[PDB]
């Protein structure tokens, strides 16, 4: 699972590799209030909750 | 001039800096963390290493009684023992059978090994800050190294950069470090003089080379079994060890906040925790007069296609009229928006491209060039590659920004919801006042 400040991984002996995600989403912006609400709710699984 | 940015700690990470100095083309640095280092300072308390155990030959006394006295020994002990009868290889011992007696005796040293070899107990306590940073002036990029305590200053180009203070002390060592050949552990050590027998700790000496050892192995010699000359003996196993086979993970795979523990210094790299402020200083001479500089005007923002990734996403177009032909400064005045270009070159009239990284789903961005602000306005549409090996360029969002279509749903609502509210309360404030009239 990666976090949102990166994951580091290390493999044997080899040099450590390191992870980051992106704001990535099957929701859309600027479009429908239910596309909105998905988009928002993918990115910010607590706080659009929250706010919402 | 004096100026004072502040940039976060983060390694590999450029960021990007105005110098406002009124009567003058505005300059623009670009500053970019390439290593961080907190040095602790130690101090030694003892090192732990393995033991050895020494064994003398045993003295065989027939038809009479040997006596041993005590020594000064680390940890040492020494008992006689009767009704021997040891045989060599051509026979028995001696000619006496009877009233026999052994003096067996051993003691605990330290190891040749332990020049070599030892894992050494120190205690932390604070540590200096330095960086190695690369600064843009003026179109060249200067490497320059100084440290953070605030007092070394590095001169670039006849610039005075002064690093630091680092803004938080979490340090990755904790109290107490116990370091071996290649890794720093935190542990608590035993204190010196209490080892317990088989741990850490059951052989202790002050120095590498000191002669002062405390050992408690709980040697404790045993009866020569008959018809043999072999001094028995019982005792923990060594205390370093079991420690190599059973150490755990080091600090340098386990730390938080992404540190690279290195030794011989014991150091901590890259750590990420806090902002680090750098001042810096321009000499007068550098500053060029607004008339030498290309003055740009009438311009006009397009932003063909903005995505918000990682990576620098959109490429913007800006259309501008120039004076003459000369380098020029571009900054952004949004703190969302990162502009991965410092200088770009104007002639003429012609179209300059910029690209821009951003987190914000739809983007509102002034972009200033040579000391006339552009306004650029796009829709940007989410990244499809999950997880990337880079680390994130854009600054990160706050909930103040919701993209635009977002925005005229909650306005519309909650306002729907503020008139219905109003509506009912001019009806009860028209009922009540009427009543009170009515008598
Ligand atoms: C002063 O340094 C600027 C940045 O300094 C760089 O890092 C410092 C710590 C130091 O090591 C210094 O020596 C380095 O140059 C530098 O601006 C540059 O910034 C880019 C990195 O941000 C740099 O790299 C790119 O350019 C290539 C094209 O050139 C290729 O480079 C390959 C190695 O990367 C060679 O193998 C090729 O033969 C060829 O020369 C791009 O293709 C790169 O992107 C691609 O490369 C990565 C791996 O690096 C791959 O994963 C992908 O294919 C990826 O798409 C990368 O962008 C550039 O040299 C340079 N960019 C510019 C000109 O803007 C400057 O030299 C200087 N400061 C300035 C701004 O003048
Ligand atoms: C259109 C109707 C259904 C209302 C939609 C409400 C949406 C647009 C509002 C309500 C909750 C809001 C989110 C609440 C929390 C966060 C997390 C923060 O770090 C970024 C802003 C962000 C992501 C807000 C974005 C916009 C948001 C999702």
């Amino acid at each position: 699972t990666v976090p949102t400040e990166g994951l580091e991984v290390t493999w044997g002996n080899n040099e450590p590799y390191k992870y980051w995600p992106q704001l990535s989403t099957n929701g859309t912006a600027h479009g429908h209030p239910h596309e909105i609400i998905l988009y928002y709710y993918e990115l910010y699984p607590t706080m659009t909750v929250v706010v919402v | 001039y004096e100026h004072v940015t502040v940039i976060p700690n983060t390694v590999g990470v450029p960021y990007k800096t105005l110098v406002n100095r009124p009567g003058y083309s505005p300059m623009v640095l670009e500053m970019e963390l390439l290593s961080v280092t907190l040095e602790p300072t130690l101090s030694l308390d003892y090192i732990t290493c393995e033991y050895k155990t020494v064994i003398p030959s045993p003295y065989v006394k027939c038809c009479g009684t040997a006596e041993c006295k005590d020594k000064n020994l680390p940890d040492y002990s020494c008992k006689v023992f009767t009704g021997v009868y040891p045989f060599m290889w051509g026979g028995a011992y001696c000619f006496c059978d009877a009233e026999n007696t052994q003096l067996s005796e051993a003691h605990v040293e330290k190891s040749e090994s332990c020049k070599t070899e030892f894992a050494s107990a120190y205690r932390a306590h604070t540590a200096s800050a330095s960086a190695k940073l690369r600064v843009l002036y003026q179109g060249n990029n200067i490497t320059v190294t100084a440290y953070a305590n605030g007092d070394h200053a590095v001169t670039v180009k006849d610039a005075k950069f002064i690093v630091g203070p680092m803004s938080s002390a979490w340090t990755p060592f904790d109290n107490k470090i116990v370091v071996y050949k290649g890794d720093v552990y935190n542990m608590d050590y035993p204190p010196f003089g209490a080892g317990r027998p088989g741990q850490f700790g059951d052989i202790q000496s002050r120095t590498p080379e000191s002669k002062d050892v405390y050992a408690n192995t709980q040697l404790v010699l045993q009866r020569p079994a008959a018809g043999t000359v072999h001094v028995p003996y019982s005792q923990a196993p060594s205390g370093f060890k079991y420690w190599l086979k059973e150490r755990g993970a080091s600090l340098q795979h386990t730390a938080p906040f992404g540190c690279q523990i290195a030794t011989n210094p014991v150091r901590a790299v890259n750590c990420a925790v806090g902002n680090m402020p750098i001042s810096i200083d321009i000499p007068e001479a550098a500053f060029t007069r607004v008339v030498d500089a290309p003055s740009l005007t009438d311009m006009s923002c397009e932003v063909p296609a903005c995505t918000h990734s990682s990576d620098f996403g959109g490429v913007a177009v800006i259309k501008y009229a120039a004076s003459k032909k000369g380098k020029c400064a571009v900054h952004s005045m949004t703190n969302a928006v990162t502009i991965r270009e410092a200088e770009i070159e104007v002639e003429g009239n012609s179209q300059l491209q910029i690209s821009f990284s951003t987190a914000l789903a739809s983007a509102e961005f002034r972009v200033q060039v040579c000391s006339t602000q552009v306004h650029c306005a796009a829709e940007c549409h989410p990244p499809k590659d999950h997880i990337v090996n880079y680390p994130a360029s854009h600054t990160t969002l706050g909930v103040q920004d919701i993209s635009a279509t977002a925005m005229s749903w909650v306005q519309k609502i909650t306002g729907g919801v503020g008139l219905v509210v109003a509506v009912a309360a001019l009806i009860l404030i028209v009922v009540l006042c009427v009543s009170f009239s009515r008598h």
